[PDB]
C-alpha cells in the first residue's frame, strides 16, 4: 500500500536540466529502512536504474550516469526529486520512482516494490504544441448488433502524452484510445474510441476529456450524430 | 546494452514450461548477489515478480519460479498461459564499483498457437469542424487482429493513394490481439471531389475494406 506518483516537465531543451519529483503516500520517506529510487525506460528499450537516496541523504548513483544526477529527498512533504543535467536524446524515456527496502546496500540483496505510474519526458529542442480534438460522429457499421463507435480525434500535439477520459471517467466500458502515431512534421495524433449503445445516441451525451500536461491544455468535445 | 544479458525473445507452446535466463559475470550474479524479476505488461509500469532468487510476491501464480546458479539466473514458467505474454526483466546488483542496479535488457514472451483473429475496422470521415478549419483527416482504426502485422492502403475512389498516409506500428491489447491506426491527411477541396475514400486493411491474406462519402 505503499503508493509513489511522478510529477514533472515532459519536454527538456538538448543541454538543459531534466527535473522530476516523486510524492509517496501510504508509508513514509523519512525514519523508515528503505532507499528511494529513480528508473528509466526509453521507448520500447529496457530499464536501466538511475540512483536511490536514503532519507538522511545518502546516495547511490549509476556510475554510468553519476556526473550528471543528482537526487535530493524533502522528507517534510515526502517527496524526492531527480535532476538530470545536460540531457541529450538519449535520456528521452519514462521515468519510474521505486523503492527498495534495505537492511544494508552493499549486501546487494533488495529489490525495486513497489514501482510508481511512470512519467515520460521527451529530450527535444521542438516546442511544445497543443492538440486539437476533432469529434469523430457515432457510426453503427463496424459494431456488434444495437451499438456505435464514436470518438475523438486528438490532432497534432507534442510532446507525449495525451489522456483520454470519456464523460469526466464516467464512462469507461468500450472505451479503446489507441497509441499514437509520430508524423513527419514531428508531431503526434491519436484517437480515442467509445462502443456505446445505438438507440440512446439521442438521450445520452458523449464527451471526449483530453488532456495534455505538457502544453497545459484541455479539451472536454462533445461528441454529437 | 544493459549489464546482464537476456534473450530478446523467448516462445513456448501452451501448457508447457519455458525459461527466460539471465547472465552476468563474477562481480554481479557471480559475486552472490540476489537476482530479482519483474514483469511488464505492455504500456504499463514493471511489476515486482520474483525476489531473492526464488521467492514470489502475493499475487504471482506459483507457475512462476525462480533460480540461479554460477554467473546466471533462470526464471521458469510452468503450465504456459496466453496471460504470460509480457517482457521480463532480470535484475541483480554489481560490486565491481560503487555498488550498482543492475538489470538484464528484458526478454518478450510469446506464447504460441494463438489463433489467428481478423481485424475489425472503423473508418471515420473527417468531422465538419475539421474542414472547417480547412484540414481532413480520416481516421482507419484498426482492432483485435493476430497475429500482429497488418497492411493498410487507402484508395482515392477506387485509385490508391500513396501521399498524406501515417500509420502505427501494430501494439499488443491487453487481449494479446493486436492495434494500429491510420490516418489519411487530405485538403477539404480532394475530400469533396471524390465520391469516396476507403481504408482497405490486410490481413493473413484476407483485406477488409470500409469506405466513406462526403
Amino acid at each position: 500500500q505503499l503508493q509513489l506518483q511522478e510529477s514533472g516537465p515532459g519536454l527538456v531543451k538538448p543541454s538543459e536540466t531534466l527535473s522530476l519529483t516523486c510524492t509517496v503516500s501510504g508509508g513514509s520517506i523519512s525514519s523508515s529502512s528503505y532507499y528511494w529510487g529513480w528508473i528509466r525506460q526509453p521507448p520500447g528499450k529496457g530499464l536501466e536504474w538511475i540512483g536511490s537516496i536514503y532519507y538522511s541523504g545518502s546516495t547511490y548513483y549509476n556510475p554510468s550516469l553519476k556526473s550528471r544526477v543528482t537526487i535530493s529527498v524533502d522528507t517534510s512533504k515526502n517527496q524526492f526529486s531527480l535532476k538530470l543535467s545536460s540531457v541529450t536524446a538519449a535520456d528521452t524515456a519514462v521515468y519510474y520512482c521505486a523503492t527498495s527496502y534495505v537492511d544494508n546496500w552493499h549486501s546487494g540483496l533488495h529489490w525495486f516494490d513497489p514501482w510508481g505510474q511512470g512519467t515520460l519526458v521527451t529530450v527535444s529542442g521542438a516546442s511544445t504544441k497543443g492538440p486539437s480534438v476533432f469529434p469523430l460522429a457515432p457510426s453503427s457499421k463496424s459494431t456488434s448488433g444495437g451499438t456505435a463507435a464514436l470518438g475523438c480525434l486528438v490532432k497534432d500535439y507534442f510532446p507525449e502524452p495525451v489522456t483520454v477520459s470519456w464523460n469526466s471517467g464516467a464512462l469507461t466500458s468500450g472505451v479503446h484510445t489507441f497509441p499514437a502515431v509520430l508524423q513527419s512534421s514531428g508531431l503526434y495524433s491519436l484517437s480515442s474510441v467509445v462502443t456505446v449503445p445505438s438507440s440512446s445516441l439521442g438521450t445520452q451525451t458523449y464527451i471526449c476529456n483530453v488532456n495534455h500536461k505538457p502544453s497545459n491544455t484541455k479539451v472536454d468535445k462533445r461528441v454529437e450524430p | 546494452q544493459s549489464v546482464l544479458t537476456q534473450p530478446p525473445s523467448v516462445s513456448g507452446a501452451p501448457g508447457q514450461r519455458v525459461t527466460i535466463s539471465c547472465t552476468g559475470s563474477s562481480s554481479n550474479i557471480g559475486a552472490g548477489y540476489d537476482v530479482h524479476w519483474y514483469q511488464q505488461l505492455p504500456g504499463t509500469a514493471p511489476k515486482l515478480l520474483i525476489y531473492g532468487n526464488s521467492n514470489r510476491p502475493s499475487g504471482v501464480p506459483d507457475r512462476f519460479s525462480g533460480s540461479k546458479s554460477g554467473t546466471s539466473a533462470s526464471l521458469a514458467i510452468t503450465g504456459l498461459q496466453a496471460e504470460d505474454e509480457a517482457d521480463y526483466y532480470c535484475q541483480s546488483y554489481d560490486s565491481s564499483l560503487s555498488g550498482d542496479m543492475v538489470f538484464g535488457g528484458g526478454t518478450k514472451l510469446t506464447v504460441l498457437g494463438q489463433p489467428k483473429g481478423a481485424p475489425s475496422v472503423t473508418l471515420f470521415p473527417p468531422s465538419s469542424e475539421e474542414l472547417q478549419a480547412n484540414k481532413a483527416t480520416l481516421v482507419c482504426l484498426i482492432s483485435d487482429f493476430y497475429p500482429g502485422a497488418v497492411t493498410v492502403a487507402w484508395k482515392a475512389d477506387s485509385s490508391p493513394v500513396k501521399a498524406g498516409v501515417e500509420t502505427t506500428t501494430p501494439s499488443k491489447q491487453s487481449n494479446n490481439k493486436y492495434a494500429a491506426s491510420s490516418y489519411l491527411s487530405l485538403t477539404p477541396e480532394q475530400w469533396k471531389s471524390h465520391r469516396s475514400y476507403s481504408c482497405q486493411v490486410t490481413h493473413e491474406g484476407s483485406t477488409v475494406e470500409k469506405t466513406v462519402a462526403p
